[PDB]
């Protein structure tokens, strides 16, 4: 995840890797997930490694049971500026696969 | 490199379980003389977040006063907690109740107080359980209790009705035979029978109604009843040692922890 | 004199075909591993360009 | 001639449900009593064998800002030092935000452990000044608001510059209590001298003013993470904790 | 003074019928508890100690001809790949023809194993042409009829010349399923995404035309034998399977 | 001896403590041998044993549980209806 | 075939309260049957064993 | 290449009961020492908790 603050802005963001559901689990308990914490003070690019979390053996693309992973962005601390300071920041989410396995070839699309 | 990439900012996989044993024992002052480097740190760096914390001159707290570790799951959930309760009313009524680990399933129809909090602490679940039920009420009733796996047919859950299933389907799969007068108690293993691997606690859609549930116990009675006295059963679930937990999850709110 | 460690700043991180240099680095979190299965739900070899 | 007899002891056919050896099973539905093995495949080795997982990881327990328009020594927010503390909620979804430590300890009577508070400020690099995190031990109820700032310099504490190269102070609370544990008095509904909830309180003071230009913000917000070390609890129960409304 | 007492445990006098050690006998009518020995005389050593007997032997599951008046790539007959499959019957006697593999696996919930289909054609030596046995994995229900012949060349498959010196192709089906087993959903009466019956389907295509003179037949019939290797089933039940009416 | 009590109606919840105070005159407190013996010494630490006897009407399915200090429980020496839920009762023991 | 039987002796289900070995407990409320140790701290060793 | 030394920035300085972490450090000045007296104006032991 790549964001970019100017250091006259303050605030914080959080990105969490959430499997299954955004159910009745707490927002203030989301540090138990493998997550990332963003700040307007120290750094602006973090990267997260997460495994395959799923009930069955493999994942079906043409008809999935449920999504394996899911990311959310909650406002971890509000964006406060002064006069003339930029009232925004940029945000990017990059993703790739690791240790890929492919099975079950199909002739159809 | 294995993938031919690189990494600059130190941030990796996080929240590996079991950091410490929770019984208090000795592994002199802990801090003091040396300046605390563990107080001020960078929480955005997870290597700097894993630093030994201190702020004050401290020393050894000592030992604890119970050898029984009250912070391991295998001796904490040994106490059996409530699942459901149900009463019979007429002759040969067949009752059916599942074990639905979904947090959407509000009690009574689903997980009550301790089971709804505990079995929504984690994502994946694999292993067998224990069930302790109590016969309460009218005596000399010869019933039968059986397990049915997923995929196979069984009667409608949370419904007291007549049985539409034959006895050859009931004797082939596995049940028990007992009277209320002989022993009056059941402490049973719940078999882990599924073609899927593990079950979840909180899902959505058709995955919630399929991949959260793992098993079901359904009961039909006979000789109930003579001269009118209610027979009440109540289900308490307990834990065994062959189950393992996976992916520690954020615990539920104070709102969905509903007690019965 | 005890020095507190810090986070790295400049490094060549990225793929061989997908390369971006960051001025503010972070350690990538990684929990678990590629767990092998003694019970595989399929009995095939994994797919590759050699078989496709 | 066979010789087999035993005497029927008392307390017979009474269901015992306190320990693990009596709440096990003597019977099973399993054909030939089969055993289900262990497969570390679909999880990857992320396995919980102990309750220390939801405890040592810092979880957000509270939130308070730090304005620049405050006098030096003005009390900002006290922290009743216990794992039971949390004040956040959510409107979408409607959920009272528990901490992951407040769910572990609420299923017990007593709690014990060296709590590590982590105060992550969110300044710029140029917001300057210092704060005071003064832990005052005892119980949950003393008149600690009447203790003056220079009177609070008598107690052990720590100072933290808002600027610098880090922004999170890990405050390891000592186990200072008259009792070797501390009962869940929240399970009960009555105050009584001898039963309590916390081992002390922790005032965030205004130790220095916030000096900053106008092109940055006039206030710096502080998150209150909740973590611990050497944590022990016993005497299990079931209780849902309520929001400490400060 | 004798000292013999035990505590009456719960779940007492309840009949346990799931395993073999509780469904045995403590008592017997046998005078002096006599044992009956083994005599391999009137059988000759043909002794069953395991259920693999009715499984690996190829049993006829289906029947389809191959006319010469068909286009190249026309779908002849799909095989829903499971041990539950059979379509034959009999009028004398009135009996629905089960296969010997369909009786073993129908007394279970789950099934697993590398099924070996054996397609015995019955040509002359001069009936020439080729067929395509294209297994498409997944579940029992996908639109595999819409997959074209050249689209079916993407999937792994095999070709077989009708002429030659042999006439039976043993098609070892791989275990390709999302789940490590596959439930007896035929025991239930409802479709549900997650429970299924088969690990895939297998279209017999018309890969080449049937070239033959007029003094031989214009069609070659193909028997579908049902066999397997490395077969495993568990979670027993009782179910009578019904004819898959294609 | 410690105490004795009788039930009268349906689902009545009885509650009795173990009060080592010598001010607690019997029955409500320590009776004859327990009041002399457990006021022979100042400090006391360790577990006990309790032996009770069921006497009277048969086929009654009740439940007996322990509650530590600090945690909530019903009013002592009072036969009344239970105001405590079963999930509080099944979790403790 | 299992072979487990004993004869029911007389004086069964009568509460014995004269000695220590019959007035003990076969059961306990303790989770995992825990043991409480000895700590000679708050007394100082002033201990009555007789 | 000769490097000029600088002042320290982050260190755990403070008492065991009175602890404050500074982001800008400075070397504390100390001149003189605890000079012993061959002539003490009082003839007592120094006060302590052991005598109070």
């Amino acid at each position: 995840v790549q964001i970019n603050p100017t250091p006259f802005q303050q605030g914080g963001l959080i990105c969490a890797m959430v499997p299954g559901d955004q159910s009745y689990g707490s927002i203030a308990s989301l540090t138990v997930y493998p997550h990332g914490l963003l700040n307007c003070n120290i750094n602006n690019v973090v990267r997260i490694k997460v495994p395959f979390i799923y009930t069955r053996g493999a994942y079906h693309f043409k008809d999935p049971q449920y999504p394996v992973w899911e990311l959310t962005i909650r406002v971890w601390s509000e964006l406060n500026i002064g006069t003339g300071t930029s009232a925004y920041t940029s945000l990017n989410v990059l993703a790739r696969f690791t240790d890929l396995e492919l099975h079950g070839l199909t002739p159809l699309s | 490199d294995d993938s031919g990439g690189f990494s600059t900012t130190v941030s990796t996989e996080q929240n590996v379980p079991d950091p410490q044993v929770g019984i208090t024992t000795m592994r002199m002052d802990v801090s003091g003389v040396q300046a605390p480097v563990g107080a001020i740190t960078t929480i955005e760096d997870p290597v700097l977040a894993k630093k030994v914390p201190e702020t004050f001159p401290e020393l050894k707290p000592g030992e604890s006063r119970h050898t029984s570790d009250h912070m391991s799951i295998y001796k904490f959930m040994g106490r059996s907690h409530f699942l459901c309760t149900f009463t019979f009313n007429s002759n040969n009524k067949e009752y059916t109740f599942p074990i639905t680990l979904s947090s959407t399933s509000n009690p009574p129809h689903g997980l009550p107080s301790t089971l709804r909090w505990f079995f929504n602490l984690f994502q994946l679940y694999r292993g067998p359980l224990d069930l302790t039920i109590i016969i309460t009420g009218a005596t000399d009733v010869d019933g039968m209790a059986w397990f049915t796996p997923v995929g196979l047919a069984v009667d409608t859950p949370w419904v007291e009705k007549e049985s539409a299933l034959q006895i050859d389907y009931k004797t082939a799969l596995g049940a028990v035979r007992f009277n209320t007068r002989r022993t009056g108690n059941i402490q049973i293993r719940l078999p882990w029978y599924s073609y899927l691997y593990a079950v979840s606690g909180a899902l959505d859609g058709l995955g919630d109604k399929t991949d959260s549930t793992f098993g079901l116990v359904s009961i039909q009675i006979a000789n109930y009843n003579h001269s009118d006295e209610y027979l009440s059963f109540s289900c308490y679930l307990s834990v065994t040692e062959q189950s393992e937990f996976y992916f520690p999850r954020a615990p539920l709110n104070s709102n969905a922890m509903l007690s019965t | 004199e005890q020095m507190i460690q810090s986070v790295d700043r400049t490094a060549v991180t990225g793929a061989s075909y997908f390369t971006s240099v960051d001025q503010s680095s972070v350690h990538t979190a990684e929990v678990g591993s590629h767990q092998i299965e003694p019970l595989k739900t399929s009995v095939d070899k994994p797919g590759s360009k050699k078989t496709q | 001639m066979m010789r087999n007899e035993t005497r029927v002891s008392t307390t017979e056919n009474v269901v015992n449900l306190s320990n693990y050896e009596d709440a096990r099973a003597k019977m099973s539905f399993a054909l030939d009593q089969e055993d289900w093995k262990s497969d570390p495949s679909q999880g990857g080795g992320i396995k919980i064998t102990h309750f220390t997982t939801w405890t040592s990881i810092p979880t957000l327990a509270a939130q308070f800002p730090f304005n620049a328009s405050d006098s030096v020594g003005q009390q900002i927010k006290v922290i009743p030092v216990d794992p039971y503390f949390f004040q956040m909620t959510n409107t979408n979804p409607d959920q009272k935000c528990i901490t992951a430590l407040a769910s572990i300890c609420q299923m017990f009577c007593f709690w014990r452990g060296d709590l590590v508070f982590d105060f992550q400020v969110f300044p710029t690099k140029y917001h300057s000044g210092r704060l005071l995190f003064c832990f005052v031990p005892g119980n949950e109820l003393i008149d600690v608001t009447g203790i003056t700032l220079k009177q609070a310099t008598t107690a052990p504490c720590a100072v933290m510059d808002i600027a610098g190269v880090q922004s999170t102070l890990r405050f390891r609370v000592p186990w200072i209590s008259d009792t070797p544990y501390r009962v869940n008095r929240y399970t009960k509904e009555a105050h009584q001298k001898g039963e309590y909830t916390a081992i002390g309180k922790l005032i965030v003071y205004c130790y220095n003013r916030l000096t900053s230009p106008s092109n940055v913000a006039h206030h710096v917000r502080v998150n209150v993470y909740l973590s611990a070390i050497n944590l022990e609890c016993f005497a299990p129960l079931y209780h849902a904790m309520d929001v400490t409304t400060q």
